[PDB]
């Protein structure tokens, strides 16, 4: 798993991320913390959150526990930062890259999925009520996700 | 009434009825040799009716290398009265008895019966009765390394299960008018062709509800078809298929039919030409035997090998039978005819208990009908093997010595092996040590660890245990047991209550390791066989590594410098479902099981550990307030658990339980079906609670309803249970608490600064001052799924229901809430008998020393459909460095303990190769890309002040090296693996 | 050519194949057929275990061959 | 030539196609009538899942044929 671990975050180094950065806590490479840049064509425009990303003891064999850490009104991330992602539950391989779920996460922000929502009252709101879930997202990024 | 307190990993394998019918078989036993006791341990254990002996044969020496319930003292006593006491200790609803003489009708009493050790002239008188009145008959021979098996169960067998897999079912998408069933997306079916499946709940076509099995057309992993149905409607949309098994008649042959032309069943597709052999080979033994007073060939005799040879010719042709005998193979069938090996039994046994299951059940696919196996490949290359070595002695290894040999007994008897484990498996291999010999020697030890207690479920399949043994060491028990089979062992074993793993490198270190000849593991999760693993390849030690599930089971060896490792394959991980499934749109009990486990652990065992911390770490909010994601819900179940909602008498705990099952059946459904209404559709125009979404509807509390009533007593008593009152069961009081209960109004929420902080403080601040409450604490509820009388699996089972019954599905009985709630893994004593005897015919190859790789076999076998396979290791792969051959996994760097920059020189000058990371254990020690200031701190430090200093954790007084993984670029640029190192402290 | 994979839960396949063919499309099949990804799958021929980078000509599995499908086990 | 596209909800899309079309294009065309992703479209024919990267002659596809739209949803 160090092997891997280390091939990705060398990766990462040689050609940068731009949208995001990852790299390990401290010393540990079992515990990163990633950071997201909101899409400009987005309610989160201009914010930045941080994720924790723990790699397993089976790295790459089981998935990566990505969780928000940073607070985000969206319909698939509940209060826990706990992230509706298929590749992360049960879909996962081992051969996908931490930049590759960064992409994913990054273009789940681009466009939330009420269908199969997280959190129902978000996703009625969204569906129902468009414009007063832009407003609640935009106040919540610049309530948590700015400073 | 079967007792599921000691049935309950075998009723997960074969069910009730098959065990009912179990209940009502008996089962004769001609024979109580190795074999005979081995096959009546195993059926002893599964449960049949009674069991009968017929061995007047008395005792002789040589019978103690494979008959473990025979001792010293008992020369001279026939085997079966002797044995008998010993078995009735097993189990205590099957009664054992022996009978004095056998006539042919006293034959009809029993449902199946066994013959081992019986000429073929009584082995066919027996069989012409038994095959006219329809009676199982079952023959099996053990002849060194050979075994034979053959199975009879009548002409007009009923199989109603022929594969022990559970019936098929999926959800359909769209059925045309052709009958083309398409599943969901991205689902298998998983049938074949020939199939039956049945239709429910199909919305367009309700004639395919009536519930009549059809015909299965396989077009595609994803569709299939069912023929026409033009008639019944023109298109049906959603709905659930299962499947279902038909019974199949299957017709045996007679023993006297089948001889002259047999049906084979292979164990192994690499050997085809050998049954046939082996066919002549055990008649030719039988008619040596006659021809010789009942006496089989002396071991290793040349003339009793050409006697021998000659009847086969003249068996060969008598039989019409056009196949060439191999004069080696055949030869080598009666050098090792007086051969008794334990390792064998207990593969046969095994074997040959689950056919007698088979019989009795009629559950399996049965074996049709010879079974002829060999493991020549075990025969020792090292020594010497002749006749003057394999002479008996008069000791209780004669049936070993005679296939073996008196040298290869000294090989064994100095061995030091160590056990990992001490359940099933564990149980079995101590066994097989003991009547091997090893480790009887001067030199010899075995050692044995494992951090568990003996329960009452595991007396099932662990044989060494007993009833009063309940509550001890696994370890102290088997060890003083196989001291008993064994004298010999008294002093020779050494029993640890130490779990493996990192936390125990104090005990099993350098010392410990060094000293071993052989590691082999008898565990039931994958961390511990990974760790074990990666020591042994440290250590380059031989490791044996075992797995059973069900009927299925597999035995893989690895060997230093010769094969891979364990943890160089992988497995099939397991299954989670998605969060948002288990949140708000279950459609399985899988989910609603899950849902009711995470319920479990979020009423009775989290709130309890905040308040508990809450009065011992001083601080605790603090720390709280900004490690947790949410403080808040902290502090809200400090408080209610405290103050708020603290109960007083049973009363206040059985509202409490009303209230939460408003909270989660009632109240969670209403606001789900406000934000997303039955009548609502997708962004695409679609109905949304179509397919996998099902629309819930609220429960209303019924008191005389029974899962609402089992809900609530199971709450009330845990909750508690949480606050130590004295719980009850009378319904009278539930009844008169719940009479007077005025449900809190409830309406959906359609929702519509700084403050919140201000307002934890403040809820913060009304808590108890943790000074006030000293010497108070609340005591959690830890899962336990063993005990039938703590109420976790009746809660679990009723909320389960509960939510099943909120969103439409069919819910379970407490036994399968059982089974998935507690991670269960299904057990026989036959598949642990099966894979012991393969774990211990490959130890005779590792102590020999053996080479080439293909004299190595890894075995897999599934025992429900008759199937064996073996095949060779995987070779570790090699590599080249620096134009050197290299093992990728059993070769490594031996370093002093230098600096890291003289460790990156000596990497550059001798390797040729640049250093990009250094890595041990979970931290970076070195990477290319790091400051040039913080390098230039940490460069001049030696390897153990580094990791001392990075790790922020001194090295313990027992640790004697370091193991880095190292990342290395050559000159061209070109990223090159090396093998970690090993730095010596 | 055509070959028969046998599990170890009794299910059997059948597959169109080439004696060309390398062990890598051989497991890709199965796992168009059965969704196993190809490095958890173990296939057994004539008692030698099938490594992925060679060919089938290289086992001598020829027309109508029966594979065994099998895979290791955690109880005990 | 012209194909029909019948939906779970027993809805029928007719499409204006040629044998020599992507199943790409076709794919296309459904998302600018219905607004589904290609991603998100399984076509079914004779038992037989539509891949991308083909034609709808690789399938034997002719005259007003009618084949069956179902749809995976992300999660
Ligand atoms: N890391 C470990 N170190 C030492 N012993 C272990 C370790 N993990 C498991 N074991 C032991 O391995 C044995 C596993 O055998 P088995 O699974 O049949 O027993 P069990 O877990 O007690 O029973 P059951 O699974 O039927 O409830 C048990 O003795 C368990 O204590
Ligand atoms: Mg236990
Ligand atoms: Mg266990």
């Amino acid at each position: 798993a160090l092997k891997r671990i280390n091939r990705e975050l060398a990766d990462l180094g040689k050609d940068p991320p731009s949208s995001s950065s990852a790299g390990p806590v401290g010393d540990d490479l079992f515990h990163w913390q990633a950071t997201i840049m909101g899409p400009a064509d987005s309610p989160y425009a201009g914010g930045v959150f941080f994720l924790s990303i723990h790699f397993p003891t089976d790295y790459p064999f089981k998935p990566p526990k990505v969780n928000f850490t940073t607070r985000i009104y969206h319909p698939n991330i509940n209060s826990n930062g706990s992230i509706c992602l298929d590749i992360l539950r049960d879909q996962w391989s081992p051969a996908l890259t931490i930049s590759k779920v960064l992409l994913s996460i990054s273009s789940l922000l681009t466009d939330p999925n009420p269908d199969d929502p997280l959190v129902p009252e978000i996703a009625h709101v969204y569906k129902t009520d468009r414009s007063r879930y832009e407003l609640s997202a935009r106040e919540w990024t610049r309530k948590y996700a700015i400073g | 009434t079967i007792d599921e307190g000691l049935y309950s990993r075998q009723l997960y394998v074969l069910g009730h009825e098959a065990m009912k019918q179990m209940s009502q078989s008996n089962v004769l036993i001609i024979g109580c040799k190795g074999l005979g006791v081995e096959i009546a341990k195993n059926v002893c254990l599964a449960g049949v009716k009674s069991v009968t002996l017929y061995d007047p044969q008395p005792t002789r020496i040589e019978d103690l290398s494979s008959q473990y319930f025979l001792t010293e003292d008992d020369i001279g006593v026939p085997r079966a009265k002797v044995t008998v006491s010993k078995l009735a200790e097993l189990n205590q609803y099957v009664p054992v008895s022996v009978v004095d003489e056998l006539s042919t009708e006293y034959l009809k009493n029993f449902k199946c019966v066994v013959v081992t050790e019986t000429s073929l002239t009584k082995q066919l008188e027996i069989n012409d009765f038994t095959h006219k009145n329809h009676i199982a008959y079952i023959a099996a021979d053990s002849r060194g390394l050979f075994g034979s098996i053959f199975c009879d169960f009548g002409e007009n067998f009923i199989c109603t299960d022929t594969d022990g897999n559970e019936p098929l079912t999926g959800m359909i998408a769209s059925i045309t008018d052709d009958g083309v069933v398409t599943m969901l997306e991205e689902t298998r079916h998983g049938l074949e062709n020939g199939d039956f499946v049945k239709f429910t709940e199909v919305k367009g076509m309700p004639g395919l509800n009536d519930g009549t099995p059809r015909k299965v057309e396989v077009k595609g992993p994803y569709t299939f078809s069912i023929g026409s149905v033009k008639d019944l409607g023109s298109a049906g949309y959603n709905g659930v298929f299962t499947q279902v098994k038909v019974p199949t008649k299957i017709s045996f042959k007679s023993l006297r039919e089948s001889l002259k032309d047999p049906e084979y069943v292979y164990p192994d597709f690499g050997k085809m030409m050998r049954p046939p052999q082996y066919h002549i080979a055990f008649q030719a033994l039988s008619a040596f035997a006659d021809a010789h007073e009942g006496s089989l060939p002396r071991p290793r005799n040349d003339i009793d090998a050409a006697e021998f040879f000659e009847f086969c010719k003249k068996i060969a042709s008598t039989l019409q039978f056009d196949v060439e005998l191999d004069e080696k193979l055949i030869k080598e069938i009666s050098y090792q005819a007086r051969g008794d090996l334990v390792a064998m039994s207990a593969f046969l046994g095994g074997a040959v208990a689950q056919e007698v299951l088979k019989a009795t059940t009629s559950k399996f696919y049965p074996l049709k009908q010879y079974f002829y196996f060999d493991s020549l490949e075990s025969l020792p290359s090292s020594v010497t093997i002749s006749e003057e070595t394999c002479k008996p002695r008069g000791c209780r290894y004669d049936g070993q010595i005679a296939v073996f040999g008196s040298e290869f007994q000294e090989k064994i008897a100095s061995l030091s092996t160590f056990l990992v484990g001490a359940g099933a498996i564990g149980c079995e291999m101590l066994k097989n040590w003991a009547m091997m010999g090893v480790a009887t020697g001067e030199s010899g030890h075995i050692s044995v660890t494992d951090m568990d207690s003996i329960e009452k479920s595991n007396l099932n399949r662990q044989f060494l245990f007993r009833p009063r043994d309940v509550g001890k060491l696994k370890s102290e028990c088997a060890s003083t047991a196989v001291s008993i089979m064994n004298p010999s062992l008294t002093g020779k074993i050494t029993s640890y209550q130490e779990r493996v793993g990192p936390e125990s490198e104090g005990i099993f270190g350098d010392e410990f390791f060094e000293k071993l000849s052989l590691v082999t593991n008898a565990l039931d999760n994958v961390e511990a066989r990974m760790y074990v693993d990666r020591r042994c390849v440290f250590f380059e030690k031989p490791l044996l590594e075992s797995g059973t599930l069900g009927t299925k089971g597999n035995t893989q060896v690895v060997v230093p410098h010769l094969t891979e490792s364990y943890g160089s394959s992988q497995d099939p991980p397991e299954k989670s479902f998605p969060i948002c499934t288990l949140k708000n749109f279950p459609n399985r009990i899988e989910h609603t099981i899950a849902w009711a486990r995470d319920l479990f652990e979020g009423l009775f065992k989290q709130p309890i550990d905040n308040v508990n911390m809450y009065l011992s770490s001083p601080n605790f909010l603090e720390t709280s307030l900004k490690t947790s994601s949410n403080p808040r819900e902290v502090l809200e179940n400090i408080r209610d658990y405290l103050v708020t909602e603290k109960p007083l008498s049973f009363e206040e705990c059985i509202m409490w339980a009303r209230l939460q099952f408003d909270k989660f059946f009632n109240n969670n459904i209403q606001q789900l079906l406000f934000n997303f209404p039955k009548d609502s559709v997708t962004s695409t125009g679609q109905p949304f609670w179509s397919g996998p979404k099902r629309a819930p509807t609220p429960l209303s509390f019924d008191i005389h309803n029974r899962e609402h009533f089992d809900f609530i007593v199971a709450a009330a008593s845990l909750y508690a249970f949480n606050y130590g009152l004295k719980s009850e069961t009378d319904p009278a009081i539930y009844e008169r608490v719940l009479a007077g209960y005025n449900p809190p109004p409830f309406a959906p929420k359609s929702g519509i600064a700084n403050k919140d902080k201000q307002e934890l403080k403040s809820i913060a601040d009304s808590l108890p001052p943790p000074s006030s409450l000293v010497g108070f604490r609340l005591t959690p509820a830890e899962f336990e799924k063993d005990d039938d009388s703590n109420h976790h699996i009746d809660f679990i089972t009723a909320a389960s229901n509960l939510r099943a019954m909120n969103y439409d599905i069919t819910p379970a009985d407490r036994f399968k809430t059982k089974f998935v709630a507690g991670k269960i893994v299904p057990a026989m004593c036959t598949s642990t008998a099966v894979v012991s005897g393969l774990v211990c015919l490959e130890l005779v190859k590792l102590v020999d020393g053996k080479k080439k790789i293909e004299e190595y076999k890894n075995g897999f076998f599934n025992l429900a459909i008759g199937l064996f396979t073996f095949s060779d290791p995987i070779a570790s792969p090699k590599m080249k460095v620096n134009g050197k051959e290299i093992d990728k996994i059993w070769d490594r760097y031996n370093l002093p303990d230098c600096t890291l920059q003289e460790l990156i020189d000596y990497f550059q000058k001798e390797e040729g190769l640049e250093v990009t990371m250094l890595s041990s254990g979970v931290s970076l020690l070195y990477a290319n890309f790091q400051p040039p200031k913080k390098l230039a701190e940490r460069l001049p430090l030696k390897i153990s002040e580094l990791v001392e200093q990075i790790t922020k954790k001194k090295l313990e007084p027992f640790r004697k090296h370091l193991v880095l993984e190292i990342c290395c670029d050559d000159a061209n640029g070109e990223d090159v693996e090396v093998p970690f190192i090993c730095i010596k402290l | 050519m055509q070959i028969f994979v046998k599990t170890l839960t009794g299910k059997t396949i059948t597959l169109e194949v080439e004696s060309s063919d390398t062990i890598d499309n051989v497991k890709s099949k199965i796992q168009d057929k059965e969704g196993i990804p190809p490095d958890q799958q173990r296939l057994i021929f004539a008692g030698k275990q099938l490594e992925d980078g060679r060919t089938l000509s290289d086992y001598n599995i020829q027309k109508e061959s029966t594979l065994h499908l099998v895979l290791r086990l955690r109880g005990g």
